[PDB]
């Protein structure tokens, strides 16, 4: 061994051990799913109660970045409150300097240059997250990006991360997000985050969507009380 | 075990060992327990001791006029987020003259306590701060770990042996939300009596309680005050 | 290859012997049955399952994956 | 960021500096090279063989000027030798801009081997790995030096840098003389480098760089291939 | 072969050698790609392929061919963490290279100003030295077009045709059996030839979906990208 | 490994995309399934694989089939199949091998 102590070292047939060592640290924190629809974009996240005793709207992994670009995470939740915070500070040095709202192509270009900056040197550790970030503007329509922990992002039609990836995207490609709007998304998007987690391993959890789009007139806002009743209405349904 | 000698080094499992021995530091000191009602938000403690002769260790600190918190883990870095935390207060209070909201002090700690988890040769803040405030949204209950992870919540306990207070808040909970001061904290005294030894319980000189509310400003009751609220419960079940 | 029983002094065989199995693997055998039961396993119903359904179906149901027609795992 | 602050490089308790002696195997295992210096300049000649057919071979150069008057060859590993040339030609200027004169070459090796020397003994660096060759005509009289990755520097003759330099100081050795010419010299530099190169040394295989008292340049293959032919 | 913690940082090998650096070579074979860059007589090509292993993502933003300055295009191997990283930095020295210099900057110069921040990361013991590799292309005026090639060793040199990535052997095997017998170059030809080099060492005979192709000529010296449509008229020529 | 005493030196490969159809193909003889099988789906998530992993998900495939006791093969165990095996070899070694 010794050839994975730091992140300067490369092993001896080339690759970073440090860094996948914290992409490992990903897959216990639970499931976080965001899918766009034809005009806007759609979190969900679902929260696993841990206790009784904490309070319901807790400790939120579904931040709110700008006025129009969220943010969900999964990961070591101290590291992803920090993530967020040069984040929000990023858009805001743009509309100081440049006038207007920051698009995405440069927004997560940004922030995973500066995830990347602590994958380099021995004095930093990388991060332990890895997060969405989705928008909806009037001129360039809905984006939406994701950003491992070693500095990779991409533009997605629909993206998962948490313990199940596979077994939750498995199930994103059977929809439609060409062509359905963001009212009928928001029921398929608590569907699809029913079907997983079996109730053996979590006694009772807790679900948490968001919501962005013309719809909502471009601002970022969680969804109402009401329309996700409406998706957990059409929870039980999937008995059958 | 090599992956277990400095912050920075990750685990092949993925779980970095010198934050998870700072939850061994919270672990050591003794319990305390917080909890709110819909108008007040009561904390009460455990204070130790060396020798008989010697003092007891207090652990509610003052940080406001309508917020306090509670500590355990080694007493040096408390003050030293304590003396943040007070710098924090006065300052807001300076620049716009009003109350700074409770949930966004704290988020201004696990902002504090994130930067010495990342660097390198750099521990983290051993420390067990149990928060109770107001904002203007009514009382508030926050706890924090070295791990730099805030948690809402609505009644937590912290400290050695504070599993089976847990369990006591768990199965009362549902009564919180509606009594006056005066049951709110023998409920929360009744958790106390749960952590202990079966032969000593309140002697009116290791507890502490502090409390916040409505029209009332943040109070600490030490040792003669204490005995008012001490008196009203019933003997230990055998 | 077969080995036989061989008269001393003609060198005639006379018998047939049977196998040819060394004593270390008749000890490997197991004749005592050790009782232990699945309710006293907690916690693995996943692994139990797919472990079972993959070594007990192929000797007890052999048809079955016939009728549709695989080689078993 | 910030750096180590502590030097990587100690002494053995045998006393020797065990990088600075690793750092010369690697300039032995380089390219060979060879320079002659007779009476009227220095002849600095290197082997130069691209891999394949694919590489364009006048992208790159082996010989260097670092003045009008001063060229400059290696021998060791490429990287490294990019680094102090552009340090080179920046130290051949602050002194032009205090004295308003071109440097003498000998004022030119004070001052890059108190970069290399500098370079091994700081905290967390790696020493260079190549050797030099410099020449030049100052005040009539040619000069030719050579430097190493620990920072001395000696004044030769006639010397060789790379692979087989053991067996080219044996050749010079039986070959140079007080009394030549440059282009005597450019003929047994060849000869010299025919000892290691392959079968082909053809007008692009070489490199040849002349200094005179009209100063130093750099030959183009056309004239390096009349200098090719007749030779050996 | 190994002493001390050479094996670990950018130090010296008894050999001489050191293992940091060649360890990052095959870093960059573990993007799974291939790219290959021919010069021609008025023109150069940049061909690559792009594998899109999922429906759910985003097609449009995985493009490793990138517009550094408006004449200058390049593309990227290795891994894409520490490539888009780099790709930041040739945009900035370039756009500083103008205002210092007044007009626009060679193509060999920017290889250069690469190659030499490249160097310090084998120089001092403490960084990772970035594997990834660097292709440019380029119209200069007396000179015509011209291709260089930046590894991470620090190392550069101008090419006539080039191959990066996990097949550069067999790649560079076949391109130089075809430069050495010396027919002249068109810019069609040198397009055929491009794409006939990575369909024989890969064996696929694709449809145009999969690869992508930058070029630049003298009349447009413009970095341009090809469209799918226009890649569909070289590749049914190219089946004769 | 002199070329007098061993003179070719044969090399195999990981299959490509059209053996990995063509592997498939030939392991998926009597598989009592119905006609809806898109061949090139799995082919398109089988990357690395093995001449003897396709084996298996013709045999895995059979292992979603035998319970609920569907006697027919459906096309949607295969990417069922796929996706277990693909994570499977994670932990795996992957180092190819020279002779020398």
């Amino acid at each position: 061994t010794g050839y994975d102590l730091s992140a300067s070292t490369f092993s001896p047939d080339g690759r970073v051990f440090q860094v996948e060592y914290a992409m490992k640290a990903v897959e216990n924190s639970s499931t976080a799913i965001g899918i766009r629809c034809k005009d806007g974009v759609v979190f969900g996240v679902e929260k696993l109660v841990l206790s009784k005793l904490y309070e319901e709207g807790s400790n939120k992994r579904l931040f709110n970045v700008d006025r129009h670009v969220g943010m969900a995470v999964a990961g070591l939740l101290a590291d992803a409150r920090s993530l967020a915070d040069i984040a929000r500070e990023e858009a805001s040095n743009f509309r100081s300097n440049f006038g207007y709202n920051i698009p995405l192509k440069h927004l997560a270009d940004r922030v995973a240059m500066y995830v990347h900056a602590y994958t380099l040197y021995s004095a930093v550790r990388p991060f332990g997250c890895s997060f969405m970030l989705g928008s909806y503007s009037v001129n360039d329509g809905a984006q939406l990006y994701m950003i491992d922990p070693s500095g990779v992002s991409y533009g997605y039609w629909g993206c998962a991360i948490g313990k199940a990836r596979q077994a939750a995207k498995t199930e994103i490609e059977k929809l439609q997000m060409k062509e359905m709007t963001c009212r009928d998304i928001v029921k398929e998007v608590a569907k699809i985050i029913y079907i997983v987690h079996d109730e053996v391993k979590d006694k009772a959890f807790e679900l948490e969507l968001s919501w962005v789009g013309e719809l909502t007139n471009g601002r970022h806002e969680i969804v109402p009380k009401d329309i996700r009743e409406e998706a957990e209405k059409y929870a039980k349904e999937s008995l059958k | 075990n090599q992956y277990d000698n400095d912050v920075t080094v990750w685990s092949p499992q993925g779980r970095i060992h010198q934050i998870e021995y700072a939850m061994e530091a919270v672990k050591q000191g003794s319990a305390t327990v917080g909890l709110k009602s819909k108008t007040h938000a009561v904390l009460v403690a455990l204070k130790r001791a060396q020798s008989e002769l010697a003092a007891h260790q207090k652990k509610i600190l003052h940080v406001d006029n309508h917020i306090g918190i509670s500590i355990a883990g080694l007493t040096a870095d408390a003050r030293l987020l304590c003396n943040f935390m007070r710098q924090e207060c006065l300052d807001s209070r300076f620049v716009f003259d009003r109350p700074l909201p409770v949930s966004r002090l704290v988020s201004l700690i696990g902002s504090k306590t994130q930067i010495p988890t990342q660097r390198y040769g750099r521990r983290p803040y051993g420390v067990g701060l149990l928060i109770a405030g107001y904002d203007d949204m009514g009382p508030h209950i926050f706890q924090t770990c070295p791990s730099a992870n805030y948690f809402d919540c609505r009644a937590m306990s912290i400290g050695a042996r504070s599993q089976s207070a847990r369990t006591y808040l768990e199965r009362h909970m549902s009564e919180f939300m509606e009594c006056n001061l005066n049951e709110l904290v023998k409920h929360g005294l009744r958790a106390l009596r749960e952590t202990l030894p079966a032969e000593q319980d309140l002697t009116t000189k290791n507890v502490s309680i502090g409390i916040v509310g409505k029209d009332l400003e943040f109070t600490i009751y030490d040792d003669d005050d204490v005995s008012p609220f001490l008196e009203g419960l019933e003997e230990r079940p055998q | 290859g077969d080995l036989v029983g061989v008269n001393k002094d003609s060198y005639l065989i006379l018998e047939t012997l049977p196998t040819e199995y060394d004593s270390r693997v008749k000890a490997m055998e197991v004749d005592e049955r050790p009782t232990e039961q699945y309710s006293d396993i907690g916690g693995l119903d996943k692994q139990i399952q797919e472990l079972v359904e993959a070594i007990v179906l192929p000797m007890n149901h052999k048809e079955k994956f016939e009728n549709l027609g695989i080689q078993p795992p | 960021e910030r750096g180590y602050s502590f030097s990587l490089t100690t002494f053995s308790p045998s006393g020797k500096l065990v990088q600075i002696e690793y750092a010369l195997a690697a300039v032995a295992g380089g390219a060979p090279s060879v320079g002659i210096k007779a009476a009227n300049g220095v002849v600095l000649a290197t082997e130069k063989k691209q891999k394949s057919i694919l590489y364009d071979e006048r992208s790159v150069h082996k010989v260097e000027p670092i003045t009008k008057h001063i060229g400059l060859v290696y021998s060791g590993m490429g990287p490294d030798y990019r680094v102090l040339v552009h340090r080179a030609r920046k130290l051949a200027q602050q002194y032009y801009l205090v004295y308003q004169e071109p440097i003498p070459t000998a004022q030119l090796v004070q001052r890059v081997a108190s970069v290399m020397q500098e370079y091994t003994q700081s905290g967390g660096v790696r020493p260079f790995g190549v050797s030099l060759l410099i020449c030049g005509w100052n005040e009539g009289r040619p000069y030719l030096f050579q430097s190493d990755p620990s920072g001395a520097y000696f004044a030769w003759k006639a010397t060789a840098m790379g692979k087989n330099y053991v067996n080219g100081k044996t050749f010079l050795e039986k070959r140079y003389n007080e009394d030549l010419e440059l282009e005597d010299a450019i003929h047994t530099a060849i000869l010299t480098l025919k000892e290691s190169f392959e079968g082909q040394m053809t007008e692009d295989n070489i490199e040849v760089g002349i200094c005179n008292e009209a100063g130093f340049r750099r030959l183009t293959p056309t004239e390096v291939k009349d200098y090719l032919a007749a030779i050996a | 072969s190994s002493a001390g913690f050479d094996r670990h940082i950018t130090i010296f090998s008894p050999e001489g050698r050191l293992y940091q650096v060649e360890y990052a070579f095959k870093a960059i074979n573990q993007g799974g790609l291939t790219s290959v860059a021919v010069r021609g007589k008025d023109c150069a090509v940049i061909v690559t392929q792009k594998k899109v292993p999922d429906k759910l993502l985003d097609s449009s933003t995985v493009t490793h061919l990138f517009k550094i300055t408006e004449n200058i295009g390049c593309v990227m191997t290795g891994m894409t963490a520490d490539s888009r990283s780099q790709v930041q930095r040739a945009r900035y020295e370039a756009a500083n290279w103008k205002y210092k210099y007044g007009y626009e900057i060679p193509v060999d110069m920017l290889c250069k100003r690469i190659a030499d921040i490249s160097q310090v990361y084998t120089q001092n013991a403490e960084m990772r030295p970035l594997g990834c590799c660097m292709i440019l292309i380029g119209i200069d005026e007396e000179q015509g077009p011209q291709v260089y090639k930046c590894d991470p060793a620090g190392y550069y040199c101008g090419f006539k045709a080039t191959a990066a990535g996990v097949k550069q052997t067999e790649s560079t095997s076949f391109l130089e059996k075809k430069v050495k017998k010396k027919f002249d170059w068109t810019f069609e030809q040198t397009v055929e030839t491009a794409i006939t080099c990575l369909s024989t060492v890969l064996s696929i005979d694709f449809k145009p979906s999969e690869i992508e192709v930058g070029v630049v000529t003298v009349e447009n010296p413009k970095f341009r990208i090809l469209t799918e449509a226009e890649i569909d008229a070289h590749l049914v020529a190219l089946a004769e | 490994l002199r070329p007098g005493r061993l003179d070719r030196k044969i090399h195999i490969d990981l299959p490509n995309e059209q053996a990995r159809l063509d592997i498939l193909k030939i392991h998926a003889g009597p598989i009592t399934k119905h006609g809806e099988i898109d061949y090139e789906a799995i082919v398109k998530l089988s990357d690395g694989f093995n001449g003897a992993d396709l084996r298996n998900v013709c045999t895995e495939a059979g292992m979603f089939a035998i319970r609920a006791d569907h006697d027919f093969v459906v096309q949607e165990d295969f990417m069922k199949a796929v996706r277990k095996v693909a994570d499977s070899k994670k932990l795996e070694s992957k180092l190819d091998y020279k002779p020398v």
